[PDB]
RNA sequence: CUCGGAGCAGAACCCAACCUCCGAGCAGUACAUGCUAAGACUUCACCAGUCAAAGCGAACUACUAUACUCAAUUGAUCCAAU
């Protein structure tokens, strides 16, 4: 009378890290008021320009590094003039932004400073990222 | 009462005879690099992330991959050299650069990064995606070589399967075509894998799909251990994972313990974990590729529990903890009105025995 | 408080308390808050939010203003479309 | 009756506020202007004490807003 | 049963075996649960109108641009991005 | 807890001090957390259609 | 204690009846606002009618 | 209340039920002296009924 | 805490120039 | 003679003298300083006072914005005006 494939658990148990991220269910670490920056986020865009070279970095929350482009490897090397201008900065988002897709990685928070906003630099490395797919604001958690 | 500190406190070093004389930063962002630096070191007093930092094991994870090609740095560094002179001397790419009209293509970035750092990228991917950790225990390996795995969506388009990219699974009823680079007389072994697939027992997987002794790089040749099933995430379970593993065999192989037959609609027999897999067959296999998906639930899943796995589709729900609420008390002073209605079940009137 | 009157012999009720209060069946009191229409202007909205709201009172006050009132006003009522009606009884009340 | 009149009268007052909310806005720009010229002009008057500061810097400024209103009367 | 019951109009059942396919069984019969109420009648009255409901919905044919969810608005931007990273075949 | 202090860059006062430190300096202040205990929800079977 | 501003009512334009007490310098024009009105749901303009007292 | 005084026969069914039947068999206790005006039929119990 | 062998670990004044009009 | 800060009262809370010092009885900016609602603090009672997630509704893609800056910046009931 009874079946074999129909024996279900009652509870269902998913070990997967972004179940809950991509459901907009799980909790953002809230707090941290009267510092900068921020932590109430999942994934965070982190840009990080050196003297020589532009790296951009997407990183979770809890610190780990999902992807990263930067222009110190050969790939995006061969193909710049300049490592440290705004174009390598606008490419190093193109880049990013397809890794990012690849990757499942389609919302992210950007958390820059009054001056590296306001640099030209930055407002094509944010614009080369949307025209790529990815949405510099994640959506609000739900709490009900 | 006093206690001496455990340890170095963190602004000993500095000096505070010549404090006129210091070096100071005069900058907000060289001050947060200096602050992160000391956030992420070492220290004996209480810290955030000795109480929320994913706890880790002092033992390193080990290596169970392919050796790492041998390459001449000095002949590669002197070819690199060479080629950013002939770009630079050529005076309209400075031009362009100047003007911020030059661009990058994307399509050759990709297949020099799939050569160079596209393993140790797809390695700190997989381990953020968690499937180190269950499939092997933790055992870590980098994938040398390229997995390039497509679904079939028509008869002109094709679905890349990268590493957590969303596919449903309409798009994977079907085998996808699988394609990787290997030279004349090796075996592999292709293997799918749901991690968190299964109904019944949380560690377990579901095998979707078993090729073993295949040469070189056709797919078909190789034996069919398992047939292609298609996956099949509950409704309201939320979203799976679905992995693309690839081994390199050194010599043939009897998966006859393995096998399965040919249909396999029964999830008894679909059930698999791969680390108890590998372990077994480690001597003579090894790993080298990987690539993996997220799916989610679609119309088509209810083909799939309906017709071919005749039984009934189950449905899950995301059920949150019941709101606490304190022990109600005789006199709630100072409460508004509605403190009873927190503490009553029904919301019609209630007569007793009248 | 009149204990006995002059002639009739039995307690009387005050009546500055049934013009400020209200009795639920269960025993609770049920009252407003001293200024709720004072001086609106200099308050915050956080605190006009809790000055028009009906809160309860305390043992020592319940059991005070039960010996200012008779019976009549400690029965059970049945009045017709009550807004306090549902508020008449506990549940999942423990000791 | 007195339900009907008062839902008409509701009716009747939010198809002109679209319009009154426009003009409102352009007296604030208008008046907002002002804040601006005003501020200008009384720079200006500083100027040409020429840095000639003293007691007689408050009486100077004084004498060319009777001009300034001069001007308007003509 | 949904295909089985006559007292509908046939383009109804169509269309009310495409909104609510996640309420219709293997068998084919279409479920209406409600436990709002104590008394059986108050549950069995909604579970009721919920039909009225369905053959309205259905019969009206509305095909107005109503507000989207916000639950849904990530979904919108999830499967645009997939459909950029699909490819066609070089030899078709 | 014990963690490494970094202002808003909005506010003047601390960043006027931090940017009179010595390079090396860092500044530490005491904060207090909440570790959480209950999970935010779970999966459960409500039916086998 | 000089009385310096002045505590107002603004009446709504929609006709709904709403008004708000509100605080201006008495050397000043009559206010004419925009603030919520709870009756229609939206934003509407206010008018400074009568004065209430002097802060 | 009402099916429990008719399964006692403390109120018959096979003739009209008014107000004084219900009295007569203590099924309800009117006061009018206290503002009441009768009995309200509630809906506790219908199922059962 | 004045008794933890942490205190003293916020102190900041003494980093910075005497400032006192 | 009410209210607030500091010392006495060194480190959770609390602590007096016709004890030692400094202050308050506002101002300014907004006009969503809109509605609602879990859970909490509380000047040693009561009264009063305080902080607030989520949610509705707005705003928003820049503003350390989503309970304004500010230390106190204040007055119960009846009654009167409307
Ligand atoms: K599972
Ligand atoms: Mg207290
Ligand atoms: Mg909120």
């Amino acid at each position: 009378d009874p079946v074999e494939n129909e024996a279900v658990a009652p509870e269902f148990t998913n070990r997967n890290p972004r179940n809950l991220e991509l459901l907009s269910v799980a909790r953002k670490e809230r707090g941290w008021r009267t510092v900068f920056p921020s932590r109430e986020f999942w994934h965070r865009l982190r840009v990080i320009r050196t003297q020589h070279h532009v790296e951009a970095l997407v990183e979770h929350q809890n610190g780990k590094v999902v992807v990263s482009a930067s222009t110190r490897e050969w790939a995006i090397k061969k193909h710049l003039y300049s490592t440290r201008n705004v174009v390598a900065c606008e490419s190093i988002g193109r880049v990013l932004a397809q890794r990012c897709l690849e990757a499942g990685i389609n919302f992210m928070v950007y958390q820059p400073t009054p001056w590296e906003a306001a640099s030209d630099s930055m407002k094509r490395l944010q614009s080369a990222m949307t025209e790529g797919g990815v949405v510099l604001r994640e959506p609000q958690r739900i709490y009900e | 009462r006093r206690t001496p500190p455990l340890g170095p406190m963190p602004n000993s070093d500095i000096d505070l005879s010549n404090l006129e004389r210091l070096e100071k930063y005069r900058s907000f962002d060289r001050y947060r690099r200096r602050a992160e630096q000391e956030a992420q070191a070492p220290h004996w007093w209480r810290t955030y992330r000795e109480y929320f930092g994913e706890k880790t094991d002092p033992k390193e994870k080990i290596d169970i991959g392919l050796p790492p090609p041998k390459v001449s740095r000095t002949q590669q560094l002197l070819e690199r050299k060479q080629a950013i002179q002939e770009l630079r001397a050529n005076v309209e790419e400075e031009r362009a650069a100047r003007l911020r009209t030059a661009s990058v293509p994307l399509d050759a970035v990709r297949a020099e990064w799939e050569r160079t750092c596209g393993p140790y990228h797809k390695q700190r991917l997989a381990e953020y995606y968690g499937l180190y950790r269950d499939l092997f225990h933790g055992a870590t390996f980098v994938p040398r070589v390229p997995l390039h795995v497509a679904y079939a969506v028509g008869e002109d388009d094709l679905m890349p399967v990268y590493c957590g990219n969303e596919v449903t699974p309409t798009e994977a009823a079907q085998a996808p075509e699988v394609t990787y680079e290997a030279e004349e007389g090796s075996l592999w072994t292709l293997l799918l894998t749901s991690l968190d697939g299964h109904l019944l027992e949380p560690d377990a997987e579901y095998l979707h799909w078993l090729l073993t002794n295949i040469p070189g790089n056709r797919v078909a040749e190789g034996q069919v251990t398992c047939p292609y099933l298609p996956p099949f995430p509950a409704r309201g379970s939320g979203i799976h994972r679905l992995a693309f593993l690839l081994f390199k065999q050194d010599q043939p192989i009897d998966f006859s313990e393995d096998a399965r037959p040919s249909p396999c609609y029964q999830l008894a027999q679909r059930t698999f974990r791969t680390f108890d897999f590998y372990k077994k067959h480690q001597e003579t296999m090894t790993p080298a590729g990987l690539s993996f998906f997220q799916c989610r639930w679609d119309d088509s899943v209810t083909y799939i529990f309906h017709q071919l796995l005749d039984m009934r589709e189950p449905v899950f729900e995301f059920v949150r903890p019941p709101p606490y609420h304190p022990k109600q008390k005789r006199f709630p002073h100072r409460q508004p009105l509605r403190y009873l209605d927190r503490y009553r079940d029904s919301h019609e009137p209630t007569y007793g025995i009248y | 408080l009149t204990y006995f009157s002059a002639r009739k012999g039995k307690r009387k009720t005050v009546k500055a308390v049934i013009d400020r209060f209200l009795r639920l069946h269960c025993g609770l009191w049920v009252r407003r808050k001293a200024g709720y229409k004072k001086k609106l202007w200099k308050k915050t909205p956080a605190r006009k939010k809790r000055l028009r709201e009906f809160v309860f009172c305390n043992k020592t006050q319940s059991k005070l203003l039960d010996k200012m009132t008779t019976s009549f006003w400690k029965r059970r009522n049945w009045y017709v479309d009550d807004p306090y009606q549902k508020y008449h009884d506990r549940t999942n009340l423990k000791v | 009756q007195k339900r009907r009149e008062r839902e008409q009268h509701i009716a009747e007052c939010m198809a002109k506020m679209p319009q009154m909310i426009v003009n409102w806005q352009q007296q604030q720009r208008e008046n907002w202007e002002k804040a601006q010229a005003d501020k200008e002009r009384r720079a200006r008057l500083q100027a040409e004490a020429q840095e000639l500061l003293g007691y007689q810097v408050d009486p100077r400024s004084a004498r060319f807003q009777e001009l300034l209103q001069d001007l308007e009367k003509k | 049963h949904l295909a089985t019951a006559e007292w509908i109009a046939e383009p109804v059942r169509q269309k009310i075996a495409i909104t609510h396919k996640n309420k219709i069984n293997r068998l084919g019969e279409l479920i209406l649960t409600s436990e709002s109420s104590r008394y059986q009648f108050r549950n069995l009255a909604d579970c009721l109108q919920k039909i009225r409901d369905m053959i309205t919905e259905a019969s009206q044919t509305p095909k107005e641009p109503t507000k989207e969810d916000v639950k849904l608005h990530r979904i919108r931007i999830e499967n645009m991005n997939r459909e950029r990273l699909r490819q066609k075949r070089i030899h078709s | 807890t014990k963690e490494v202090y970094v202002p808003h860059p909005r506010n003047t006062e601390a960043v006027d001090l931090i940017t009179r430190l010595p390079k090396g300096a860092v500044l530490y202040k005491t904060f207090v957390h909440v570790v959480p205990a209950k999970p935010e929800g779970t999966f459960k079977l409500v039916a086998m259609l | 204690s000089k009385s310096k501003n002045i505590l107002v009512r603004m009446v709504s334009e929609a006709g709904t009846g709403f008004c708000f007490n509100t605080k201006r310098n008495r050397l000043r024009e009559k206010l004419t606002l925009l603030h919520y009105d709870p009756v229609v749901k939206q934003r509407v303009l206010f008018v400074e009618k009568k004065k209430i007292r002097s802060l | 209340r009402l099916q429990y005084l008719i399964d006692l026969g403390r109120v018959d069914p096979s003739q009209p039920i008014d107000l004084t039947q219900l009295v007569n068999g203590r099924g309800v206790t009117i006061q009018p002296l206290k503002r009441d005006y009768g009995v309200q039929l509630v809906e506790e119990g219908a199922d059962t009924f | 805490y004045k008794t933890k062998p942490t205190h003293g670990i916020g102190k900041y004044k003494h980093l910075i120039k005497a400032e006192e009009p």
